[PDB]
């Protein structure tokens, strides 16, 4: 590999561009740097922000489980893209509906758990009753001083 | 495990099966376009077919491709290393 | 049949 | 400290006057018998440390990092022999020599008693570090690398020499025994202030301490296997042996001096950690999780609890065998395709089935499974720095979340998927790697059954 | 086709549903009757019992589309279970599914006090949302025989999908976080 | 093997066999086989071992430090009298920690040996627990890694100082 | 038309799957009854 | 849309050294090379010897001699007593509870 | 093997899986029908449920409205 | 997925906090939350079960 | 990329593969595939081919909204159960050459084949490269197809990572 | 249930406060009301090791039982009738709650009566 | 009801307006993308094929990525700084006047 082979600054002139498109293998029609700034991507060129997972799983790459073929311009965050990563292949339903209809399920549940704490279900009977001053010694209370008497009667 | 002629037998025996092809005109080298007067609806439903006979998909691109008996037989031996 | 199976070197 | 510096630097003549196809085989032979002898370091007592004579002593921190100084000698040496076969006679003495020379600074460094003299042998360490990248790593931009880190080093190393001068003149001695007993207590000034980040931000350098630690991935990318296993495994523990020595004389002033280098270690262990996610080069990957874990001891140190020092103990012990034993690794990789990069060589657990058992292990104990030493020192640093602030769970807990994610990623992404269909010559593993690789693991998970010779003074 | 398989897969789904007397039974009848009966949030209570009910009818649906009809599998019929380590080890964890709920329950010590009174339609609240569900779910199962096409209501994609938690959550999350280091 | 008082326990109280069943108990023939075949022999190989042992009786002892000045005693960087009163603080300091460990050891073994009956009955457990900690933590908490004799000094007048002032204004 | 014929003709309902064993089981528990019934009267 | 005529002959050449391929991963007969209720007790009781016997007799010789020599190594739940029990250590009866009210 | 599989038919059936599945079949339904002849309360009722209605003002400690 | 889902992994979760019954029996707002966070997981995961068409994730 | 037909094709094989998830039932499935067969026969001679091309988009259309959200898919396909399953197994046969020799002489026969083989690809090598310099215009490939063999005793070029892949099921 | 859409759908102030009860006192209404009388000691009970909470007003039952279930083994199915003893007081225990909380809410709709007298008046 | 795109859900390529509107210029251009695509392909294969060769195909594409990539930040520290400083100041406000409690504490 040669310096005029490897990534270079961000293309100025026309010139510069076809050169550029040259050497990352792309038609110059369809390279495209990423925008002028002090981010430092160079002449890099911005690909499609698509998943690997996209590509057509049947067609022969030459390496199939990253979907790639030797000598084509590898996506700035390919490292992002594989298959064990991030996907953005079309869902059966659009992406903000999902949001919806996720958010408004847990907000839903939520809110009537809190309808359940403030009305809560529980049987029509009365306290436990416990003898011995309601387990006071068995609970850990104090042997020297004397619990207030707890009296529970026949009904 | 599947053989050259366990696999032909299978395919024809599919074939023979569906009311479009007249089984007598059917042999192994049959074009269906030409031989046996089907369209190429018909093939894609015959690709269907064998796909559900041996439980396994055929891409698009090779499938539009098979337009007789014996070049499913050499497409489902190639994928399934038969070589007897 | 027998089959012959690829595999890496286990010798060493 | 004599029974170990003087067969070290027998070492030397060794070498030279080796037959020459037997230099490695000498050399790696003698060393490990200094090696084992290092044990005998072990003789602590409850209260006082081992004070041997006017220069020298060992204590429980001490004593742990000279036996993995003293054990790495010999990987190192394993772990060089093939990528130098070529190298004519001359220059491969010349490199062994480098190498223990940098034992004899590094067991004189661990071992001094007087700061200055601490001092002088933790900057000569400098020297056969820095040849060693320049002279014998592969790529142009190991000229850079040697700056960068010469540089960054001396930046903070010279205000250390003036406070540390500064401090023997008013205090009258730098003998570590006598600071024990004459110390005072540093009160609120500007002066104080500027004494405080002479005597530390040399050692946040080494660590290295986030914000200054770029110079450590462009030292690893550069330099030979070597130079990664020393550095990785010993030279930034200089700086966490400094900082737990220097600290003693730092009080009550540390109390709010710390602040800004906990937020920078808290929050830069994540960041780190997340950059991990995302390298592309395994030697770089590696050197970040280096900075992460490291954070975690600058953490432990600052905070200044029992059981921080500890954690700190066991973590710059553990630390040190795990992240070498990864170069390692990674270079076994590198030595059959010749690139660093992680994404090049997959699925090679089809390949090489019990090289990827290596890296099965290193990974788990880089991500701190129970009960390895890596755990208990981390754990030992999660329990102290709950006590300092509550919130602080949130983010060691994010962090081990993490730290998880990119050490498993380097797993699945070399060892597992399909394997490169060009790259046709991952020959077997040798039994030098294999040996090489056990050599650090096997007594990593050793100490598990005696974390206790880890720990350190605090235990 | 599968005899064996068959009376497994019957054991574990009544088993799992609560048939009285079966190794199952033995926890869930007690837990709902715990539940019923407990100061408890509401919601809670009426979410688990409609979830009791649901169990049914996803058992339905597994002994439905596996067993019963015809088949819908290839044409090369390999259907075989006559292997000793196969029946064994399922007759072994057959007869736990029968009989390790009665045995269990009736030599562990009692720790509680169990909740024994109560009105008959909480007694029975298990059961009857058990076979109303049952009920319910035989109902949809041969609805699928129909020759009718129905078109995906919303609510049976949020079930398909998973509520689209992994969806979101999983291409969101490490975006997020796979992003913030640039 | 060990000092019952130190790590007392309650004399054991075991209730007799009481069989309401005619059927065999498979516990008590369970045990028998272990006597025989577990026990003894178990038993044969220790008492061969103990007899080499008896016939070559050697005897290690406890280390006994003398008591040295504290470093209350010691004058202002008099490095030779802080060192020993260091050494012993250090030392006493060790032996501290052993203490509430015994005592942490009485605690939790009572807990268990209670049963559903420990919170009542593990009260003076508690007691002594609770008493032994408030002392350790007077003594030694906050110090920081780098904790001496002097600065635990420092800490001991900054609180009897403080309650110098508490009884003043009372 | 292989899946309509032969073997695979008539399937159970889902009430007789369910139902698989009761007639055996009732027999064996009537007699079972039964026994304990005379013996529980002797 | 079929194959064009080349397309065949190339995928019937490659065919025929693919089956010739397989065929050769065939191993002969002498491949591998290789280099020079009774019995079901036996094993059973072998392996009873083997992984119970001897494991149990470390363990306990471990447990007697140097485990329960210390102090709350082994710490047991103590025995439940209830009315009427008789304590083997002392002799001691138990005595029985009051005399209930008629349910 | 011993079971040849069969080219859309009903396959092969073994005697053995035959009887055991029948078998166990048979022992889960003898084995619901014991326990409920024998604990049918455990699914019904294991005790009266009153109706607090049907108690009288005199027991419960009711006083008379005029006092 | 026969013993992950049986006797070993997942139940360990609730094994947990079995363990610890001695502090969550006295704690309501500790009930009160694993309470809720049963009942919404038992309804959601049930629910997802009704349309799954692989045998193992119905299971599941 | 994709000729009108093909796309037609390509959608009607993949809006049957939807309905028969859908349907579940063969009888079902049969009855509502002669159905969505008729919907395609019906347009099948439209030779306005801008009214073509709407046809097949308002079908897209059509497809996208009525799809199943969770299709049956073959197990070794992509995205199925068992695909990729076996790729772990898959070892490539350049392995075979680090073999020790005490490993090699397990498989005598094995071995002495397989230098056949190597000495076929060396001896073939040449005219392979040689015939595909004759075979490609100046500019170089403008497709990926590759040719037969045009003579007796030449190879197909470019045949022996096809030839000597990994067999599916290869342990 | 229907106690439930009394309160929270009706009127709250004559339905009992579950977490409140009793709200008046015991001998309202009951001219010489008994004691509930305990028959376990706390002794035994200790000695039992019983669960805090069943050490309540039908714990010799329980206590009983426990001793028989020792007594059986390996025989799990005896016992049975200790069982329902202890099975039984706890039901009539749970009828004598049952009883305070229709006491309580009779008590409070007579209090609600008795202040439309007043308001009349 | 129409698809909507998003950055983690793309737009399908049978619902793509621009798919089926195909030119002589945009056929040109697949052809050109095709023809890139072969020569490379022949490149790559002419030596993956060589029976000679044993080592890596070094490939240039991938060495400009890892050159490429190889060569919010007070906010965050003054955040924390402020979180755990204000933590602090309030535990240790309450240890001074015995408000907090450490009743068994005697670990740190
Ligand atoms: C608190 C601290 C939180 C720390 C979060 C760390 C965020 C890490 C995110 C992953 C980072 C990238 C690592 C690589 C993981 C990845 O990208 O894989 C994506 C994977 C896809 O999996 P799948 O949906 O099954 O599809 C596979 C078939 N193509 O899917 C995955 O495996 C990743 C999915 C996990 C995403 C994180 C979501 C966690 C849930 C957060 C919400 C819950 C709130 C907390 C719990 C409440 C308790 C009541
Ligand atoms: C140039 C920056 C120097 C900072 C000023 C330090 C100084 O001059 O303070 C004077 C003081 C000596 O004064 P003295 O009379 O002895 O004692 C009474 C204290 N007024 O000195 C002192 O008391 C302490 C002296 C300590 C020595 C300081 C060493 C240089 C400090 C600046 C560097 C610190 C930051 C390190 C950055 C590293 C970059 C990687
Ligand atoms: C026993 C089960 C207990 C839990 C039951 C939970 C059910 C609660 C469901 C709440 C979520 C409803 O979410 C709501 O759905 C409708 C219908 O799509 C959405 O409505 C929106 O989408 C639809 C369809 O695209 C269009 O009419 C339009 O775009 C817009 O109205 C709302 O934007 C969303 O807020
Ligand atoms: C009077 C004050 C000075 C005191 C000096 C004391 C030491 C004097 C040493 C004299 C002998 C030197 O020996 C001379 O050098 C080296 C090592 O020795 C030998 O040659 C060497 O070649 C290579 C190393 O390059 C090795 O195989 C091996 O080290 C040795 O064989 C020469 O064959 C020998 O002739
Ligand atoms: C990554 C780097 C992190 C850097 C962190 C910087 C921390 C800054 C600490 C600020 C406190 C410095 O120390 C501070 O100095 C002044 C010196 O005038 C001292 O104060 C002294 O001078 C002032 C004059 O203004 C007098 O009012 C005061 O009476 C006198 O004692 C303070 O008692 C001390 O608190
Ligand atoms: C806790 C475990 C408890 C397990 C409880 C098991 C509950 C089982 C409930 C079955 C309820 C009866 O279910 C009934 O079955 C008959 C079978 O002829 C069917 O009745 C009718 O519907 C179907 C479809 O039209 C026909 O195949 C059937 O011939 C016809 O009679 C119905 O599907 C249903 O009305
Ligand atoms: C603790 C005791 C528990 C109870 C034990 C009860 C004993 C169980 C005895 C089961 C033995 C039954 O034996 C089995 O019965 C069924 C009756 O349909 C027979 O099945 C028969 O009818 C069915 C059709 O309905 C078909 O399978 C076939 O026509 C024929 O085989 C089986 O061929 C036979 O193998
Ligand atoms: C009588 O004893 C009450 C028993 C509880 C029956 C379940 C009722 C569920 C109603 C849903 C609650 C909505 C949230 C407040």
């Amino acid at each position: 590999i040669t310096k005029d082979m490897l990534p270079g600054p961000y293309p100025k002139t026309p010139e510069e561009r076809a050169a550029a498109a040259k050497k990352y293998n792309m038609r110059v029609e369809d390279y495209e740097p990423y925008p002028d700034d002090g981010t430092g991507y160079g002449d890099y060129p911005k690909l499609p922000d698509r998943s690997q997972q996209e590509r057509d799983p049947w067609y022969d790459w030459d390496h199939p489980d990253l979907r790639l073929n030797w000598g084509e311009p590898m996506h700035w965050d390919l490292d992002m893209y594989i298959r064990n990563r991030v996907d953005t292949s079309p869902t059966p339903v659009n992406w903000n509906l999902m949001c919806k209809h996720l958010f408004g399920f847990v907000a839903f549940m939520l809110f009537m758990f809190w309808v359940g704490e403030t009305y809560p279900a529980y049987q029509p009977v009365g306290p436990k009753q416990y003898p011995y001053n309601n387990l006071y010694l068995e609970r850990g209370g104090d042997p020297n001083k004397e619990p207030e008497p707890v009296v529970h009667y026949e009904i | 495990p599947l053989t050259l002629e366990g696999i032909k037998d299978r395919v024809l025996y599919v074939l023979k099966l569906y009311d479009k092809i007249d089984p007598e005109k059917l042999s192994v080298n049959s074009h269906f376009m030409k031989d046996l007067g089907l369209d190429s609806l018909d093939q894609v439903e015959i690709i269907m077919a064998m796909e559900d006979e041996f439980g396994f998909e055929i891409p698009d691109i090779d499938a539009e491709k098979l337009m007789c008996p014996q070049e499913i037989v050499d497409y489902i031996a190639d994928k399934k290393d038969v070589y007897e | 049949k027998r089959l012959f199976i690829i595999k890496p070197s286990g010798f060493y | 400290m004599l029974k170990y510096i003087i067969p070290t630097i027998m070492l030397m003549p060794l070498t030279w006057l080796s037959k020459n196809n037997m230099i490695w085989v000498n050399s790696t032979a003698h060393s490990l018998l200094i090696s084992f002898t290092s044990l005998l370091l072990m003789n602590q007592f409850g209260d006082n440390s081992l004070n041997f004579s006017l220069l020298f002593f060992s204590d429980s921190l001490s004593t742990p990092l000279l036996i993995l100084t003293m054990w790495l000698l010999p990987l190192m040496l394993m772990a060089s022999q093939h990528h130098l076969s070529k190298e004519n006679l001359t220059r491969k003495k010349l490199f062994i020599t480098m190498l223990i020379s940098l034992q004899l600074f590094l067991i004189m460094t661990f071992t001094a008693m007087e700061l200055i003299l601490f001092y002088i042998l933790f900057e000569a360490t400098l020297v056969p570090t820095l040849i060693i990248i320049t002279r014998w790593g592969n790529q142009t931009e190991r000229l850079n690398a040697g700056l960068y880190f010469l540089f960054y080093t001396l930046a903070g190393s010279l205000p250390l020499l003036v406070a540390l001068i500064y401090i023997q003149n008013t205090v009258g001695s730098l003998n570590f025994l006598m600071l024990q007993y004459w110390v005072q207590p540093v009160h609120n000034s500007w002066s104080n202030v500027f004494m405080w980040l002479a005597c530390m931000m040399a050692f946040m350098v080494k660590m290295p301490l986030y914000g200054l630690h770029l110079w450590l991935p462009k030292a690893h990318v550069e330099a030979p296997i070597a130079g990664s296993m020393v550095l990785a495994a010993v030279l930034l523990k200089l700086g966490g042996y400094g900082m737990l020595r220097i600290t003693l004389i730092l009080n009550p002033m540390t109390d709010f001096m710390a602040y800004p280098f906990i937020m920078l270690s808290l929050w830069g262990m994540i960041m780190t950690s997340s950059i991990c996610l995302r390298q592309t080069d395994l030697k770089s990957l590696i050197a970040y999780s280096s900075v992460s874990h490291m954070a975690l001891v600058i953490v432990a140190i600052l905070i200044q609890t029992p059981w921080s020092y500890m954690g700190a103990t066991a973590l710059m012990i553990a630390h040190g065998l795990t992240s070498s034993m990864l170069f390692c690794l990674a270079n076994s990789n590198y030595e059959r395709i010749h690139s660093r990069t992680m994404i090049l060589a997959r699925g090679l657990q089809t390949l090489l089935p019990l090289m990827a058992t290596w890296w099965l292990l290193a990974s788990l104990t880089n991500l701190a499974l129970p009960p390895t030493i890596n755990l208990i020192g981390e754990l030992f640093v999660v329990m102290s720095t709950f006590s300092w602030s509550n919130i602080t769970i949130i983010l060691m807990g994010v962090n081990m979340v993490i730290t998880a994610l990119y050490s498993l990623y380097m797993l699945i992404m070399t060892q597992r998927g399909k394997y490169t269909y060009h790259i046709n010559n991952i020959s077997p593993s040798f039994t030098r790697e294999n040996a090489l690789m056990s050599l650090h693991i096997l007594p990593l998970l050793l100490l598990t059954l005696n974390p206790k010779i880890i720990l350190g003074p605090l235990y | 086709a599968m005899p064996f398989t068959t009376t497994a897969l019957i054991v574990g789904s009544l088993a799992l549903t609560g048939m009285p007397f079966l190794t199952g039974f033995y926890s869930k009848d007690l837990i709902i009757e715990a539940a019923n009966t407990s100061y408890t949030n509401a919601w809670a209570l009426l979410m688990t019992l409609i979830a009791t009910s649901f169990t049914a009818i996803y058992s339905t649906r597994i002994i439905f589309f596996a067993l019963l009809g015809q088949p819908r599998f290839p044409t090369l019929v390999n259907i075989n279970e006559n292997n000793p380590l196969l029946i064994n080890s399922i007759k072994r964890l057959l007869i736990g599914s029968l009989f390790a709920g009665y045995i269990i329950s009736n030599n562990i010590p009692p720790t509680t006090i169990p909740q024994m009174t109560m009105p008959y339609y909480l007694k029975t609240t298990a059961l009857i949302v058990t076979i109303l569900g049952f009920i319910l779910a035989l109902e949809i199962s041969n609805m699928t025989k129909n020759l009718k096409y129905h078109y995906p209501s919303n609510a049976f994609k949020f079930s398909t999908l998973l509520g689209y938690f992994p969806t979101i959550m999983h291409r969101l999350a490490p975006y997020m976080n796979l992003s913030m280091s640039q | 093997s060990w000092d019952k008082d130190v790590y007392p326990e309650p004399p054991r109280r075991t209730p007799a066999p009481s069989p309401q069943t005619s059927l065999p108990n498979p516990i008590t023939y369970l045990t028998k086989a272990f006597d025989l075949l577990v026990d003894r022999p178990v038993t044969l190989v220790r008492e061969f071992i103990e007899r080499q042992h008896a016939k070559n009786k050697y005897y290690y002892y406890h280390r006994e430090f003398r008591r040295v000045p504290d470093i209350t005693e010691c004058q202002e960087k008099d490095v030779l009298c802080m060192f020993e009163a260091e050494m012993q603080w250090r030392r006493d300091y060790k032996v501290d920690q052993e203490i509430v460990n015994i005592i942490q050891e009485r605690l939790k073994a009572c807990q268990q040996r209670e049963g559903e009956s420990h919170r009542q009955n593990c009260a003076k457990e508690l007691e002594q627990f609770t008493q032994v900690v408030k002392a350790y933590q007077d003594r030694y908490h906050d110090l920081g890694a780098h904790y001496s004799a002097r600065k635990c000094l420092a800490k001991q007048k900054q609180r009897m100082l403080a309650e110098r002032k508490a009884a003043k204004e009372a | 038309a292989w899946r309509y014929m032969g073997g695979f003709a008539n399937n159970v309902s889902f009430v007789g799957a369910l139902l698989k064993g009761f007639k055996w089981g009732f027999a064996a528990f009537v007699v079972a009854i039964g026994a304990e019934y005379y013996l529980e009267s002797q | 849309s079929g194959y064009t005529p080349e397309e065949k002959l190339r995928l019937q050449q490659l065919r025929e050294l693919r089956r010739r391929w397989l065929k050769d991963q065939e191993l002969s007969p002498r491949e591998p090379v290789l280099p020079p209720v009774i019995y079901k007790t036996y094993r059973h009781s072998i392996f009873a010897f083997t992984h119970v016997l001897i494991p149990v007799w470390i363990i306990h010789y471990y447990l007697k001699y140097h485990v329960t020599t210390k102090p709350y190594t082994i710490v047991e739940k103590k025995p439940r007593i209830f009315p009427g029990d008789t304590i083997l250590e002392t002799g001691e009866v138990i005595p029985p509870m009051k005399e209930f009210p008629d349910q | 093997a011993h079971i040849e599989p069969r080219y859309r038919q009903f396959p092969q059936l073994t005697r053995s899986q035959v009887i055991q599945a029948e078998f166990f079949s048979a022992t889960m339904w003898f084995w619901i029908l014991w326990r409920f002849w024998h604990d049918s309360d455990a699914v019904l009722g294991h005790f009266p449920y009153p109706d607090p209605s049907q108690w009288t003002d005199e027991e419960l400690g009711i006083p008379p409205d005029d006092e | 997925s026969a013993l992950l889902h049986s006797s070993t992994m997942v139940v360990a979760g609730i094994f947990l906090l079995i363990r610890f019954y001695p502090l969550t029996e006295n704690n309501k707002y500790i009930q009160s939350i694993t309470l809720c966070l049963g009942a919404i997981t038992t309804l959601f995961t049930a629910m997802c079960a009704l349309t799954q068409n692989d045998i193992k994730k119905i299971i599941a | 990329y994709l000729t009108h037909q093909q796309k037609v094709l390509r959608l009607y094989k993949r809006a049957l593969r939807h309905l028969e998830s859908w349907c579940i039932h063969r009888d079902k499935y049969r009855y509502f595939a002669c159905l969505l067969r008729a919907r395609f026969d019906e347009h099948k001679n439209e030779k306005d081919m801008v009214k073509a091309t709407q046809l097949l988009r308002e079908a897209e259309e059509e497809f996208w909204h009525g799809q199943h959200p969770q299709p049956y898919i073959f197990p070794e396909s992509p995205g199925g159960t068992s695909y990729e399953r076996y790729e772990c197994y898959k070892v490539p046969e350049w392995c075979l050459d680090d073999w020790h020799p005490s490993e090699k002489a397990m498989y005598p026969d094995y071995f002495a084949k397989r230098e056949q083989w190597k000495k076929l690809r060396r001896e073939s090598w040449e005219r392979e490269v040689k015939q595909l310099q004759e075979e490609t215009p100046v500019g170089g490939p403008r497709t990926e197809a590759l040719p037969p063999a045009r003579k007796q005793g030449d190879l197909p070029p470019l045949w022996w990572h096809i030839v000597t892949r990994p067999r599916e099921r290869p342990m | 249930g229907a106690h439930l859409a009394r309160r929270y759908l009706g009127d709250a102030s004559v339905e009992p406060d579950p977490l409140r009860m009793p709200t008046f006192p015991p001998d309202y209404g009951f001219p010489e009301r008994k004691e509930r009388e305990m028959v376990a000691t706390q002794q035994e009970m200790n000695d039992a090791q019983l669960v805090l909470q069943q050490r309540d007003y039908c714990a010799h039952y329980l206590i009983r039982f426990l001793k028989c279930k020792r007594d059986s083994f390996p025989n799990f199915l005896a016992c049975k009738h200790e069982r329902h003893d202890w099975d039984y007081c706890e039901h009539l225990d749970y009828v004598k709650r049952m009883k305070e909380f229709e006491r309580e809410r009779r008590l409070l709709q007579r209090k609600k009566r008795r202040e439309q007298r007043e308001a009349d008046m | 009801p129409k698809y909507e795109a998003s950055r983690l859900s793309s737009l399908p390529t049978t619902l793509d307006p621009a798919e089926y509107d195909i030119s002589s210029e945009t056929r040109k251009a697949q052809a050109e993308r095709l023809a890139i695509r072969s020569r490379l392909k022949r490149e790559y294969q002419l030596q993956y094929y060589d029976p000679s060769r044993r080592g890596v195909i070094e490939d240039p594409a991938l060495v400009r990525w890892t050159y490429a990539r190889s060569a919010f930040g007070i906010g965050p520290l003054v955040f924390w700084y402020y979180v755990f400083k204000t933590d602090r100041d309030r535990k240790e406000k309450l240890i001074q006047e015995g408000k907090l409690d450490r009743t068994f504490n005697i670990s740190y």
